[PDB]
């Protein structure tokens, strides 16, 4: 299991953890 | 930045949340 | 961007968010 | 379970954390 978060996987991770807070970009 | 921390290296939830907003 | 978390991506998501808590399996 | 919630559907951080431990 890859524990690195890159490209679209990083965007999903931010979607998940930021929630209503949002994030760039 | 976030790439270095989370993509090149492995980052924690705390580190990731500090890139929110 | 795929917002679904399946298979290994789900395992990474749990690694990320559970942290010291751990998770099955 | 977690597959249905997070893989088939989209789940929140709250929902995901409730599958920890």
């Amino acid at each position: 299991v890859n524990q690195h978060l890159c490209g679209s996987h990083l965007v999903e991770a931010l979607y998940l953890v930021c929630g209503e807070r949002g994030f760039f970009a | 930045g976030i790439v270095e921390q989370c993509c090149t290296s492995i980052c924690s939830l705390y580190q990731l949340e500090n890139y929110c907003n």
